[PDB]
């Protein structure tokens, strides 16, 4: 989902349907705005998330003494300077599969064996 | 408070003792444990005593009355 | 035994401090422009934003080790939380370290 | 000795072992009931009721 | 305490103060005893401890159009109390422990 | 001189600690039995020293000889007791 | 003496039983158990072990 | 005498509250009858009313 | 403060090493002195809480 | 368990698969509302094999999207027409369903409407979904246990 | 200063998996439940997106978004500042029909009751709404399952009123007295004279007592603030 507003209003935009043409546009409620819809998705409820489980990566990551290290080589630079975290999307079944930036190139890798993320 | 006359556990007169250790610690230097022993205090009830004691006393004089 | 109590301070040379050194004021904040944007908190009042916080911090951090800060004064910063909270508040028990 | 309880070296009292004083302090004053109407701090005898 | 008899006091002072008649400078004398058979003299602690009497000193505030506004206990090796300065000889004359 | 600095709970979770300073800051390139079990400073990330571990307790337990040799209630129940005793508590 | 080495040794060696069990976690291989969290399943084998350890 | 009739209303409530007060004090959501002290006057419920009344 | 973030170990999340004899350390003393309160609670509670199951 | 069934471990897998409450919300990854006006045309290019098939041996312009999770079938032992008619029972002949095959890379079901203010329409079915809809497993009766007494 | 702990609350109505998760929001001296967005209008962010903004501070954030468009619809029955500060003024009550009281009942409000610290000064909604969208965001993240729930016993998060400020307590209360003390006989001036005893007295009562409340009157008032010195050991002193 994105979210679009109407122009000279900032107000948002409800869908409405062109029946005669079988067309998805946006329609202002507040004033005479409409314009044609970018995606047919509309609404998305997802109970099972994945968004948040790498919250926060600030480039001073870093500089967080509280946080621990490994000398794991990255996918990308093979440096041995890394940061890790596990959890980030704080749910009680939530697994224990960890987050890994290099304090080098920056990129994020898990230590995940069953599945073959990329992010 | 003030030195007691004898050792609690066998009675051993460790009253007179205490200038006498006084001085053997601040005059003669000697360390604490051969103080105690070359004013005789051989058994550890004793020993306790005067190693032990704190002569309040001086403390009490200081105020006027 | 090595505990005391903050008597309490005055947070407004911190405030002045704080605009003169990167304090965006509150004001003037633009959320699209400024996302990655530290929030900067003195005795739980939302002041502003700052966009480099390690030098901030760096600066405040030693403006109260020389002495310049009162050292009862709380700095912390949650970098995950992109937040910075100041505290000149009386109450907080403290240790030295 | 039993059960959390002990044996004492009774020679070791007498010589003034674990002995320890005692002080309790009384307070009073001459309470004043109105005007010139005062209470006194005296020996007192069998006068009246 | 020291921070609220330097600071605090002045700060309750203003900041209710003026009326339709304003406060002023806040002053807070050393402890003393304002008792009959004489006007007033120095209170020290052991003083007080005995004749059950509180240790506390005068509070004064400058009255706009010098005033006493009351008595405010001092505690004990504070700012404001005779002991904090006091030495250890001068503890054991005032009849006061060091320790 | 900022050799020593004031830490609040609030502040103390942006923060790491070394426990004994010597014993948690070179690194490793026999050991006495009779000696306790002590874990590491693998981190080179402390940011301060405890003075001494020591000063985690309060007057009472400060009395108590030998607390960490003790069943921790133990420790709670004379630092009960430590109010209920005799001595000197002034010299005035 | 010798039995307080195979103490250590009892304590040390239930440490390392605890490391595998952590690492085998944090690669997502470690199957959770019937109606239990990965985390409620892990940790009940670590409490288990350290306690087996306390015990022996 | 002379009853202003929407005072005579006013007086019998008061009477309404002390016998009321005396039988009971500690009453549902209403001021508790205060004592001059600030005190709150032990009704003869709560003498009997258990753990140390009357009754326990 | 005396750990990393995200430790799971023995060492952090509470086993004692150590026997009474040895004695424990910094970090062990707290965490005994944590779960021996947690008992001294319980205890009072229970007591209260029998002392009413009794008496009904 | 039943008097000649005691030793029998796969007599007491299936009552207990026949009793643990099981419901739509835990088997569901995702609940998607999307817009595809021909019921014989997908905008989705995943489920353009799915029509072809389930309209091979007048509707709502509007489709609502369920993502179903593998290994949480598995873990409660389902299949996608199990879970499928049991969605098609619980709103009869108000909801045309579709779903994708237990080999299909992704599984989905597909909900359009029966006969102006119609998106708000399935924002109520998609709650009455996850929230209301039972699909094995005697209610309350939430974990069930395996014990060698 | 002053002394009035008014509490603010942000309440997300609606459990897990009920439609209509609206989030609503406890204003002082204001009887009703209000929503955010009302709250902003009166504010003066006008426009449902700007709202939007002062609390989602990513426009990536889907997620937190979808979680507002309720919102956002709870609200679009007012669109101006005026109309906003008259729906607040109506749920305070007092009938005030309208300008003059209704609306500038409610303004008084967002003002002076509502989020007190901050600025208590006329000119500071961009600073108050800020904040508000501050709470609506920390109140979300936790119902997206993403920040764990606030502790309510971490130490860093309380704090011990010491023998200064419990003095400041009382020395407050008492000045303010003696203030209306002073004040009465200004009245009676059909036209010096200050009764010194009421702070000298109030503070001794209140260290003898250990009832932190004035002055004999003292129940509901704090008991065993002032105990008696121990003196068994020099420890346990
Ligand atoms: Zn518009
Ligand atoms: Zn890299
Ligand atoms: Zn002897």
């Amino acid at each position: 989902t994105t979210f679009r507003f109407c122009r000279d209003c900032n107000n948002m935009l409800y869908p409405r349907e062109d029946k005669e043409n079988n067309r998805l546009l946006f329609e202002c409620r507040t004033c005479s705005y409409v314009e044609e819809a970018g995606s047919p998705l509309v609404y998305r409820h997802e109970l099972i998330t994945n968004i948040g489980e790498t919250a926060g990566v600030v480039q001073d990551i870093g500089s967080d003494p509280t946080l621990p290290r490994s000398d794991r080589e990255c996918p990308k630079c093979h440096s041995r300077e890394n940061v890790f975290f596990q959890s980030q999307q704080r749910r009680k079944d939530t697994s224990m599969v960890l987050f890994f930036v290099c304090l080098s190139c920056s990129h994020i890798f898990t230590s995940d064996q069953k599945n073959k993320r990329t992010q | 408070m003030i030195v007691p006359v004898r050792c609690f556990s066998c009675g051993k007169v460790v009253g007179d003792k205490w200038e006498s250790y006084l001085n053997l610690l601040q005059e003669d230097e000697l360390d604490e444990g051969t103080a105690l022993s070359r004013l005789g205090l051989k058994r550890y009830c004793c020993r306790r005593m005067i190693l032990t004691h704190v002569d309040l006393i001086e403390k009490f004089l200081r105020y006027n009355p | 035994l090595m505990s005391c109590i903050s008597v309490g301070t005055d947070p407004m040379p911190i405030i002045t401090f704080l605009s003169e050194w990167g304090m965006e004021p509150l004001e003037d904040y633009v959320p699209h422009q400024s996302p990655d944007a530290t929030r900067v908190f003195v005795n739980g009042v939302w002041h502003g934003v700052h966009r480099n916080p390690a030098r901030l911090m760096e600066t405040l951090r030693t403006l109260r080790r020389k002495g310049d800060i009162n050292p009862e004064v709380s700095m912390i910063r949650d970098i995950r939380e992109k937040e910075l909270k100041i505290f000149t508040d009386a109450g907080r028990v403290y240790r030295p370290l | 000795n039993q059960e959390d309880s002990m044996i004492m070296n009774q020679s070791s009292i007498d010589r003034g072992l674990f002995r320890s004083l005692f002080f309790r302090s009384y307070m009073d004053q001459e309470k004043k009931y109105g005007m010139s109407i005062t209470e006194t701090f005296e020996k007192p005898q069998r006068t009246n009721t | 305490f020291n921070q609220f008899v330097d600071y605090t006091l002045q700060d309750i002072i203003c900041e209710d103060s003026t009326l339709i008649i304003s406060f002023g400078k806040i002053y807070v004398t050393k402890p003393m005893v304002n008792e009959s058979d004489g006007v007033t003299h120095a209170l020290y602690p052991q003083e007080a401890r005995l004749r059950n009497l509180t240790y506390s000193s005068g509070l004064f505030v400058d009255v706009k159009k010098k005033v006493f506004i009351g008595r405010l206990p001092i505690m004990l090796r504070s700012k404001n109390c005779y002991l904090s300065e006091a030495t250890e000889s001068d503890l054991y004359k005032l009849k006061e422990c060091p320790f | 001189e900022g050799l020593v600095e004031y830490i609040d709970a609030e502040e103390e979770e942006s923060i790491l600690i070394a426990m004994q300073p010597e014993d948690l800051e070179p690194a490793e390139a026999d050991v006495d039995p009779a000696k306790r079990i002590r874990v590491s400073h693998h981190a080179t990330t402390f940011t301060h020293c405890e003075i001494h571990p020591s000063m985690i307790l309060g007057v009472a337990a400060s009395i108590i000889p030998f607390p960490d040799h003790n069943q921790s209630p133990r420790n709670t129940y004379q630092s009960a007791m430590g109010k209920q005793a005799m001595g000197v508590f002034l010299t005035n | 003496g010798p039995t307080m080495r195979e103490i250590t040794e009892t304590i040390a060696e239930a440490k390392k039983k605890v490391l595998d069990v952590t690492k085998e976690a944090q690669a997502n291989l470690l199957t959770a158990k019937h109606g239990m969290t990965l985390r409620e399943s892990f940790e009940d084998n670590v409490v288990r072990f350290l306690n087996e350890a306390r015990d022996k | 005498n002379g009853a202003p009739h929407h005072a005579i209303e006013e007086a019998e409530s008061l009477l309404q509250f002390h016998v009321a007060t005396y039988m009971d004090n500690d009453i549902a959501g209403q001021p508790q009858a205060l004592q001059k002290s600030g005190r709150p006057v032990k009704s003869i419920r709560a003498r009997l009313k258990g753990k140390e009344g009357r009754i326990r | 403060p005396h750990f990393s973030k995200d430790d799971y170990s023995p060492e952090s999340k509470g086993f004692v090493e150590n026997s009474y004899l040895r004695g424990l350390t910094p970090q062990e003393f707290f965490f005994h002195a944590m779960g021996g309160r947690e008992g001294l609670i319980d205890t009072a509670v229970k007591t209260a809480e029998t002392g009413y199951i009794q008496r009904r | 368990l039943e008097p000649g069934h005691a030793a029998d471990q796969e007599q007491a897998k299936l009552i207990r698969s026949a009793i643990e409450h099981t419901t739509l919300k835990s088997v569901t990854i995702a609940s998607e509302i999307y817009y595809d006006p021909d019921p014989r045309s997908t905008v989705i290019p995943e489920d353009e094999e799915i029509i072809q098939l389930h309209f091979s041996l007048q509707q709502s312009p509007w489709l609502l999207r369920l993502e179903l999770d593998r290994a949480a079938m598995n873990d409660k032992d389902l299949t996608m027409g199990q879970v499928g008619e049991r969605i098609k029972q619980t709103f009869k002949n108000d909801l045309f369903v579709i779903w994708s095959e237990d080999n299909d890379e992704k599984l989905i079901i597909r909900c359009r409407v029966v006969r102006a203010e119609e998106d708000h329409m399935l924002k109520k079915i998609e709650n009455t979904m996850l929230e209301n809809i039972t699909l094995r497993g005697v209610e309350n009766i939430e974990r069930v246990v395996m014990m060698k007494y | 200063g002053s002394r009035f702990i008014s509490t603010l609350q942000v309440k997300l109505y609606g459990r897990e998996g009920s439609s209509a998760r609206t989030i609503k929001a406890t204003l002082p001296y204001i009887k009703q439940d209000i929503p955010i967005v009302i709250i902003f209008r009166a504010l003066g962010i006008i426009p449902d997106g700007e709202i939007l903004e002062h609390i989602c501070y990513d426009v990536n954030d889907w997620q937190m978004l979808e979680m507002l468009k309720p919102c956002v619809e709870d609200g679009f029955v007012i669109q101006d500042r005026e109309t906003a500060l008259d729906f607040i003024g109506r749920r305070g009550t007092a009938l005030g029909i309208k300008k003059e009281k209704r609306i500038q009942y409610a303004k008084d409000i967002l003002q002076k009751e509502f989020l007190p610290h901050i600025t208590q000064l006329e000119g500071f909604e961009s600073r108050k709404a800020f904040f508000l969208g501050y709470m609506i965001n920390r109140l979300l993240l936790c119902a997206l399952d993403r920040k764990d729930q606030d502790d309510r016993d971490h130490f860093g998060k309380k704090r011990l009123d010491l023998a200064g400020p419990l003095l400041a307590q009382l020395f407050k209360t008492l000045f303010k007295k003696l203030t209306k003390d002073i004040f009465r006989y200004m009245q009676r001036t059909v036209e010096l004279a200050i009764n010194a005893k009421t702070i000298t007295s109030g503070l001794k009562y209140a260290l003898a007592t250990g009832n932190w409340g004035e002055q004999k009157k003292a129940m509901s008032s704090r008991a065993g603030v002032s105990q008696v010195l121990n003196r068994y050991t020099y420890s346990s002193t």
